[PDB]
């Protein structure tokens, strides 16, 4: 049954290149630039005393979750710097932290299989853990909410879950990767998500039965960033080869691919600005760039963080972005 | 002629060495990671050099350049009790730095508790109190040596006994050091001979013809004074080159800025 | 075994040109940089964060 | 400027700094171990005797606290977690001495052993090395020479010296000799010991620590 | 849960000593409020003690007279009563609350306990009893005479509902934002300083006495209260 494979590769390769009529090179040159997309340090967000992985804006722009490896959830006033919340977590080793778009629930995991969810709402004021979604057998990459009562995960294993947090048990489980994943992204419908994993490979799933209705290639390394365009039609990835890749959904290839001699580092986070023309993405060294989603000029340049820009998150209302880094700061440009 | 480059050669001198200090206070103000109460004590070393080299140098080449000193008939007493307290309280510093690196490198596992800012805070309040406690008795115009029990109980309580601690101190980190290729350890004995030496080589002349003057051995011509007071005051220039440059940590925050 | 089958499934599905999905981006894109205050530095009277 | 309800949030805010200090404090004192090697180096044993996903035991010995990090059951890509362990004061290593003709448990052992040793996270990073179940290794040597595996042996097949040669070519796999070091000692089943053993080396590291601190190291 | 303990009748300028167990919350994270109501009239604020007894306020009719204190091992609140005047006497009330941002403080009141003895912003609220009827829309009225609208764009009022014999409920926070576990009904409005809440569909259980509260600057106060039957 592999025997046909290769000749099914070489089909679906022919028939991207015959849709491939252009490319967004071609069609955005005659588009002005962006300019110098010129960012200050608005807020430094300081309490964090490890490394930092994982950060999530919230829906009211204002309200972020952030992890680090002290064992602790902080919810931060980023109009103020206050910290909301601290929320002791039980596995000291976090990769990942999620925001529920009701805001009612936070979770977080890494090492630990659990995707660990957080009722800020609770009575007793204390911040509880509502539930616990074991059932991993890797480590967690990323566990996204998708509403009060459902949240998709990703993990080390190579496979994807989602879990209902009432039932506390897996209900659709997405298999086909061959690498482990490292990122997720929730298109704005919530219909969709894309996984970025480490055979530099993203695969398009539908969260009501699971079923992949696209895969993704074209990465020359692991994929460790993944966000959705703000359209929903479209997404970006980041990868360990140093290039950021735009791919459409509808087209099923790559359209423009971020890149500058300068950088020789693989990417840690990618996201899009409201409008998505800015290209946002966290880059080893030291600092972060933007890149235009249309361009692909480097509009301009995030400095001013210490270690490896672990996380990035972009408002939902893009008033500011918030960055996080291995130094134990969150910085809102 | 001889004026002149006397007046470069000292105002050079002091220009490097308070830009040094700058340097290094801002470094380790900037640097989270130079956060630490070996690095408060170090930082609080360089603000005293900062501090003598601000106050007591610009009056040192003033004075030196022309002989007749007549800035203020209280002024002078002044000038004298400050520059006594801030090298005393260098001094001190080095010595309690030395006590601190000591203890880390021996009382590794106890002494980490006690490594924290209330304690660093607690050696600089001290040792500046040890200072003042020396400097307090005296309270062209300089010190005079009228009293030998008063110059002698300040040579050994300034230089002498501290002198003794580094040494001892130092001894004992090396024998530790030894005892836990050779390359590493040559490069360690060599850093702690190089520390050692500096400090001897500054201090040690300056302090010998105080006692030749105090004791009335010797008259020990102004030329001569001058020269050994200015060997002991570049101890502030070299102190943060030897306390900053060897460690990582710093490399680091001097090549960020 | 079953990645043959799942290859097959994704195969089937509709596809586009480049130019139009292209057009398309780059419409979103114009629309909404007015409404994108990273692309516009936005005053710092209605600013939050200062 | 700021509300009744602002200072009280404020208030919140400096409370939850305060406790962050505090417990960053207590972390620091606390001595961070990671735990390595094959599926059956017997690094369970070793946990269990000190005391589905990452497993964290916690021991105190001699005023230390001691949290070690069994990632053993960690079956995903090795790079993708293994920088979260950059901050462990040393690295814990198990290999197992009786798996040496056991069907090459050895050849992965070394082979992990190249890859965590020599990793960019881990480049300042120490290794305790431990030789696991020499208990089976006396006995089976004397049937099963080790030249089985190894052509490159010389010598007779006796427990000393081929003790001493596995632990020489482990050393010959560090490629940052005047960077870290590695305090290779085997289990020999005696709980005290070991733990003193531990104990020496998490002392060692932090004097070696505090050297380079004052840049003697 | 509050409950409050050390009450009974007490002699003119004695002085008595008030606890208020918490239980089924973090009492170390909630800070507490004492309110005391007299027999007939509205409620009074009495003192503030925040979490971890960082920050400590009292009313002006109090002030220098009583002490507030926290035990967060004993999960108690206490209250030093000493110089009790005549005018002392009311039924204090043990307010938990909690101040951050999308916070909901003094949602949870004591049941109360009650004592017998042998520049500030101030809230309007002539419109003293307002009859309704099961299913009609009513509306009360609440003025201040500050504008209540912070710089950060935050109004802040409180709603309370004292049905009786029963200690006071809160219905709405900020102007905007319904309490846990509040009925839709109620609804919240108003300008800088006209303030307004709107009850639709009114049922038997909203019986009661609602009470305007400002938090934009200590002291509190609280309205008059309008009595629905
Ligand atoms: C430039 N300064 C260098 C140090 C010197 C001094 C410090 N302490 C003392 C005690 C006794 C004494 O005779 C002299 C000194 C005063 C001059």
């Amino acid at each position: 049954l592999r025997q046909e494979a290769e000749q099914l590769k070489n089909q679906i390769r022919d028939a991207r290149k015959a849709c491939a009529d252009a490319t967004l090179s071609q069609i955005t040159n005659n588009i002005d630039p962006v300019g110098r997309i010129q960012m200050r340090t608005r807020r430094t967000l300081r309490g964090h005393l490890a490394k930092i992985y994982a950060m999530h804006w919230g829906t009211d722009s204002r309200l972020l979750v952030s992890a680090s490896q002290d064992g602790k959830l902080i919810i931060w006033d980023s109009y103020t710097t206050n910290k909301v919340h601290a929320i002791p977590l039980r596995s000291s080793w976090v990769m990942t932290c999620a925001y529920a778009p009701s805001g009612n629930y936070v979770a977080c995991g890494g090492l630990d299989n659990i995707c660990s969810i957080y009722n800020l709402k609770t009575r007793e004021g204390n911040v509880r853990v509502s539930r616990e979604l074991a059932g991993h057998t890797g480590y967690l990459s990323c566990c996204r909410f998708l509403d009060d009562n459902q949240i998709v995960t990703s993990s080390g294993d190579t496979t994807c879950a989602l879990w209902d947090i009432e039932t506390g048990q897996q209900t659709t489980t997405f298999t086909g990767h061959t690498g482990d994943v490292m990122s997720l992204s929730l298109a704005p419908d919530t219909r969709l998500f894309v996984s970025g994993a480490c055979d530099a490979s993203a695969k398009l799933w539908d969260v009501r039965e699971g079923m992949c209705r696209q895969t993704f290639t074209g990465h020359e390394s692991d994929i460790n960033a993944i966000c959705f365009f703000p359209n929903g039609n479209a997404f970006a990835t980041g990868s360990d080869d140093a290039t950021c890749r735009l791919f459409d959904l509808r087209a099923d290839q790559e359209l423009m691919t971020y890149s500058h001699d300068n950088i020789i580092c693989g990417i840690t986070s990618v996201s899009f600005s409201k409008s998505g023309r800015l290209l946002l993405a966290g880059y080893d060294d030291f600092n972060c760039n933007v890149w235009d989603a249309l361009k692909a000029d480097r509009a301009g340049v995030l400095a001013g963080h210490d270690n490896r820009v672990s996380c990035l998150g972009v408002t939902d209302d893009g008033m500011a972005v918030a960055t996080g880094s291995w130094d134990s700061f969150l910085k809102i440009w | 002629t001889e004026k002149m480059l006397i007046c470069m050669t000292l105002v050079v001198i002091t220009t490097l060495t308070t830009l040094l200090n700058l340097a290094v206070i801002m470094a380790i103000g900037t640097t989270k990671k130079l956060h630490q109460p070996a690095n408060y004590l170090i930082c609080s070393l360089a603000v005293t050099d900062l501090l003598v080299a601000v106050l007591v140098m610009p009056l040192s080449i003033i004075y030196i350049v022309m002989d007749r000193w007549k800035l203020g008939y209280f002024l002078c007493e002044v000038w004298l009790s400050v520059d006594m307290t801030c090298c005393t309280c260098s001094i001190w510093h080095l010595c309690v730095i030395a006590l601190d690196r000591y203890w880390a490198i021996t009382n590794a596992i106890e002494y980490a508790r006690k490594r924290t800012a209330k304690r660093a805070a607690l050696m600089i309040l001290t040792v500046w109190t040890i200072s003042i406690f020396i400097s307090m008795p005296p309270l062209q115009c300089t010190i005079q040596h009228d009293h030998v029990i008063y110059t002698i109980y300040s040579t050994l309580g300034a230089f002498y006994i501290p002198l003794t601690l580094i040494l001892i101190l130092y001894y004992r980190i090396y024998h530790a050091a030894k005892s836990l290729s050779s390359t590493r350890e040559r490069k360690a004995a060599r850093i702690l001979g190089l520390i050692l030496g500096a400090f001897i080589l500054s201090w040690l002349p300056f302090f010998i013809k105080e006692l030749i003057v105090g004791l009335s051995i010797y008259t020990v011509s102004s030329e001569v004074a001058d020269f050994l007071t200015w060997l002991g005051y570049v101890n502030s220039l070299i102190n943060p080159l030897l306390y900053t440059s060897f460690n990582e940590d710093f490399k680091l925050a001097f090549k960020k800025l | 075994r079953k990645l043959v089958e799942q290859l097959k499934m994704e195969a089937n599905i509709d596809r586009i040109k480049v130019s139009k999905a292209a057009a398309d981006l780059m419409a979103y894109c114009e629309a909404h940089a007015k409404e994108d205050p990273l692309l516009t530095p936005v005053p710092a009277s209605e600013n939050p964060f200062r | 400027t700021l509300s009744a309800e602002d200072k009280a949030a404020v208030e919140r805010s400096k409370m939850i700094d305060r406790n962050l200090r505090e417990d960053g404090e207590k972390a620091a004192r606390e001595v961070k171990l990671l735990l390595l090697g094959a599926g059956e180096s017997g690094k369970n044993t070793i946990v269990k005797q000190m005391k589905t996903g990452i497993v964290e035991t916690h021991f105190t010995f001699k005023d230390l606290h001691f949290k070690m990090f069994d990632v053993g059951a960690q079956r995903s890509e090795r790079k993708k977690w293994i920088h979260c362990f950059e901050g462990v004061t040393a690295i814990i290593f198990c290999v197992a001495l009786s798996d040496y003709d056991l069907v090459n448990r050895m050849h992965a052992s070394m082979k992990l052993f190249d890859s965590i040793c020599n990793n960019k996270w881990f480049t300042d990073t120490s290794i305790i090395l431990f030789l696991n179940k020499k208990d089976l290794f006396e006995e089976k040597i004397k049937k099963s020479p080790l030249t089985i595996c190894y052509p490159e042996y010389a010598g007779s097949n006796t427990y000393e010296e081929a003790a001493a040669y596995i632990q020489c070519q482990f050393e010959d796999l560090n490629k940052r000799k005047d960077t870290k070091e590695i305090y290779t000692h085997f289990t020999c089943s005696t709980d005290t010991k070991n733990v003193q053993f531990v104990f020496d080396a998490v002392t060692d590291v932090i004097i070696k620590n505090n050297l380079k601190d004052c840049g003697l190291f | 849960q509050l409950v409050e303990s050390g009450g009974g009748l007490v002699q003119p300028g004695g002085s008595r000593k008030l606890s208020c167990s918490a239980s089924g919350f973090a009492f170390s994270s909630f800070g507490m409020h004492w309110v005391r109501q007299a027999p007939e009239k509205g409620l009074e604020w009495v003192a503030y003690i925040s979490s971890g007894s960082g920050t400590i306020y009292y009313a002006d009719t109090v002030k220098g007279r009583f002490t507030i204190s926290r035990d967060d091992p004993k999960n108690t609140l206490f209250l030093q009563m000493t110089s009790l005047r005549s005018e002392d006497t009311a039924m204090y009330y043990c307010v938990r609350s909690i101040y951050y941002y999308g916070s909901s403080p003094f949602d949870f009141w004591g049941q109360g306990t009650t004592l017998t003895v042998s520049s500030d912003i101030v809230m309007t609220q002539a419109t003293s009893s307002v009859p309704v009827t099961p299913g009609e829309s009513v509306s009360i009225s609440c003025r201040s005479s500050k504008s209540l609208l912070h710089s950060n764009g935050n109004t802040y009022l409180y709603w309370f509902l004292q049905r009786p014999g029963q200690s006071p409920q809160l219905l709405i926070y900020r102007m905007s934002n319904l309490a846990s576990g509040v009925p839709d009904r109620f609804s919240g409005s108003g300008s800088g300083t006209a303030f307004t809440l709107t009850i639709s569909r009114l049922e038997a259980e909203d019986v009661g006495v609602y009470y305007c509260m400002q938090h934009l600057e200590y002291p509190l106060t609280f309205g008059a209260g309008t009595k629905l039957e």
